[PDB]
RNA sequence: CCUACUUCACAAAGCGCCUUCCCCCGUAAAUGAUAUCAUCUCAACUUAGAUACCCACACCCAAGAACAGGGUU
């Protein structure tokens, strides 16, 4: 079983030897303590929050824009509860759910400003010696939403 | 050993064996490499392993003294073949371009002057494929042959 | 002589590697030399 | 004022001797400056890293082309962080 | 955070001098780093059309080490291109007449195929020897780890480490060597 | 590098990172110390680049060139 | 390149005169192991084994299609 120091004896990755699950939950515990004590304070600066609105997650701060290419059904100035957080960040720790963050833990909230639609999208479709040549013009429906708040509870 | 000690007068006196060290972790086996469980697990580079197997002239002993099984013999073979070239055993000289893993003798190798075509290249050969049976600590294997 | 498979025919004709070939040498009768 | 930094509204020259004097007022001695990182420094575009420092512990430190220019813009940034206007600040609570 | 427009973005995109030390080292993970580290391949920054690359200095090129019968088995062509210009000439005498060649050549191999690869291949600077020019020691920030761990010969091993190396067989007594 | 401390809660449907910002200790700061062809091979060998960049080009590409282009943040 | 000869004649030429500088590798050896002899060794090894050139208006020119180059003390 012993095996002598040669060059592919003990692989070259470095040996980590993981903690045992008492003091690791113990570490755990101190850490968990800490991050709620800090969030319980208002320790934090500015929040960004990875949340995943219509189909794509955005990285999103406070007082800010995010356009949506789809019309969203809601009359304009209203706000609106982004659901789906999965990422909760700040100057001096993060929190990142698996995969989603609880509703009961941080709050997004947002308004939609505008409902435009695009620019012109040109689809041109060309087939070569064939008398093949067809064109489109699409408008997509776009609404922009801004961002208000991000807040934060301490309940960890 | 012995050595042969002339003057004339010429004698032969024999001086100050080694021995092995005690405890083989895994004994009854047959050749040195598997008593102590070593049977994959070295390189060119380990001049400790290669180095106790040498005539102090770079020459390497023979199967029958040394007690090796043929493939292991034949390996460590080759393993002081590219442990010399790469210049990694330099007191076990027989009385300048940095290599390693040199398959084959340095001034007797044709240049590639025609690299062929993709499906027919003709390639340049790294290492000994000898050790072929190594541990692989990665999941792209050796590449044998540049 | 290039032989692309070597034979032998006498006792004092042996092989060796050189220059990445093998050669048949003989000391005897010179006219065995060979090479691959 | 969203997203305007402090010294694009409120302009100030000398923003060093704003700084002294402050730390003045703090019961703070004055801040040594060090040069903490820089590359290319012999060539056309530098990168000098200079931190002030109050009492062997950086208040604050900043980047520059030049050492001076790094300097006064080390200084900006700790008074960014005295008066509380960091670019992290709690967002404004509408 | 918290610095200005202008000297975040100068800070942001200014470049760095890399050192990175040659020796025993093969031709092309030497290629390999540099070339990643002269595009920019190394930032979060990284655009193609950014230029945020960085600055490689590569010494002791004279002491490269292909990993076998390369140096005599791998040829370099060009052409001049005049009739029978045709000029092959193995590694190691492209090695000796100019002992920077051959990292040049593998550099130059390793970048992309665009108008870029001659504006990179001027930030880095080769140098065959360990001597280094002043104007350029005053600029390095980082030496970057050597892609080839050097092994060491029996001449360089410590006493405790060839006394914890076991002696795997007994000799017999009676031999000649 | 990196010096996090990671935990979970203690239900495990969150992790929490935890990294403050580790400032620079003082010891490991140093103090503050107190033609056209010719041209373009001195700008050139100046500013680590090609030749090229430095040549200039013709009014129909200037004339291309957007000169009141959209900022952004 | 033009001192002669020759076509020729303030030049250009040959038919005339001058100068022209170093290596190729395939084999033959010695020491020598795997294989304690031996063996040239796709074993470690030891022999036979690039300087030159270049390089800060006008008028006439041995420079020249133009431009360029040279000279004008
Ligand atoms: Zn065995």
């Amino acid at each position: 079983g012993y095996v002598p120091k040669t060059s592919l004896s003990s692989p070259p990755w470095p040996e980590v030897v993981l903690p045992d699950p008492v003091e690791e939950t113990r570490h755990h515990a101190e850490v968990v303590k800490k991050v709620n004590e800090m969030i319980v304070t208002g320790q934090y600066g500015r929040l960004f929050a990875v949340v995943h609105f219509a189909s794509r997650q955005w990285k999103v701060t406070s007082e800010d824009l995010i356009l949506i290419g789809n019309e969203l059904d809601l009359a304009c100035g209203e706000r609106i509860r982004l659901e789906k957080v999965l990422l909760v960040g700040a100057d001096n720790f993060t929190l990142l759910g698996k995969p989603l963050l609880g509703k009961d833990l941080v709050r997004v909230e947002a308004t939609v400003i505008e409902k435009t639609e695009s620019w012109p999208r040109i689809i041109m479709r060309f087939r070569k010696r064939k008398n093949f040549k067809k064109k489109r013009i699409v408008t997509t429906p776009q609404t922009v939403l801004r961002i208000n708040s991000i807040e934060i509870a301490p309940c960890l | 050993f012995r050595e042969v000690v002339e003057t004339t007068i010429i004698e032969g006196r024999i001086t100050a064996t080694p021995k092995e060290s005690p405890n083989p972790p895994n004994p009854s086996g047959q050749c040195p490499i598997c008593r102590w469980n070593l049977k994959h697990k070295y390189n060119y580079d380990d001049v400790l392993l290669l180095s106790q197997f040498i005539r102090p002239h770079g020459g390497m002993l023979p199967r029958k003294i040394t007690g090796l099984c043929q493939e292991e013999h034949r390996k460590i073979e080759e393993c002081v073949k590219m442990a010399h070239r790469a210049g990694l055993l330099p007191n076990h000289r027989p009385r300048q371009l940095n290599r390693y893993l040199t398959r084959w003798a340095p001034g007797s190798v044709k240049p590639i002057y025609k690299k062929g075509p993709r499906w027919n290249r003709v390639r340049m050969p790294v290492g000994s494929p000898l050790l072929r049976d190594n541990v692989c600590y990665s999941r792209t294997p050796w590449k044998l042959y540049h | 002589k290039n032989k692309t498979v070597l034979k032998k025919r006498c006792k004092d004709c042996y092989l060796v590697k050189r220059r990445g070939r093998w050669y048949v040498y003989c000391k005897t009768h010179p006219r065995h030399k060979q090479r691959q | 004022m969203t997203g305007k930094e402090l010294f694009e509204m409120w302009k100030i020259i000398n923003p060093m001797g704003l700084l002294v004097e402050e730390l003045k007022k703090r019961n703070v001695s004055a801040p040594e400056s060090r040069l903490t990182r820089q590359s290319g420094g012999t060539t056309a575009l530098p990168l000098y890293f200079v931190g002030l420092y109050c009492d062997k512990k950086l208040i604050a430190e900043g980047p520059g082309e030049t050492v001076l220019v790094a300097e006064e813009e080390a200084a900006r940034v700790a008074l960014r962080k005295l008066y509380g206007f960091t670019e992290n600040r709690r967002p404004w609570n509408y | 955070s918290s610095f200005s427009r202008a000297p975040q973005q100068w800070a942001t995109f200014a470049r760095i001098w890399y050192l990175l030390d040659g020796k025993m080292q093969p031709p092309g993970k030497l290629a390999a780093m540099a070339s990643i580290r002269l595009q920019g391949l190394h930032k979060p920054v990284y655009h193609a059309l950014s230029d945020c690359g960085d600055h490689v200095v590569i010494m002791n090129t004279r002491h490269i080490a292909f990993s076998g019968n390369k140096w005599e088995q791998k040829v370099y062509s060009s052409h001049t291109g005049y009739p029978g210009g045709f000029r092959q000439v193995t590694a190691a005498q492209l090695h000796l007449r100019d002992p920077v060649a051959i990292v040049k050549l593998a550099i130059y191999g390793m970048l992309p195929k665009n108008l870029h690869r001659r504006t990179m291949m001027e930030r880095l600077h080769l140098f065959p020897d360990e001597y280094i020019p002043e104007d350029i020691l005053k600029n390095l920030v980082e030496e970057l780890p050597q892609p080839r761990k050097i092994p060491k010969r029996l001449d360089e091993y410590t006493q405790e480490e060839i006394d914890a190396f076991p002696r795997l067989w007994t000799p017999p007594e009676d031999y000649r060597l | 590098n990196c010096n996090v401390e990671l935990a979970l809660t203690s239900d495990g449907r969150t992790i929490v990172c935890y990294h403050p910002s580790v400032d620079i200790p003082y010891e490991h700061t140093k103090p503050i110390p107190r033609e056209e062809g010719p041209m373009i091979e001195q700008l050139s060998k100046m500013f680590f680049t090609t030749k090229h960049r430095w040549y200039p080009h013709g009014r129909y590409h200037r004339c291309r060139k957007n000169l009141n282009p959209p900022k952004d943040r």
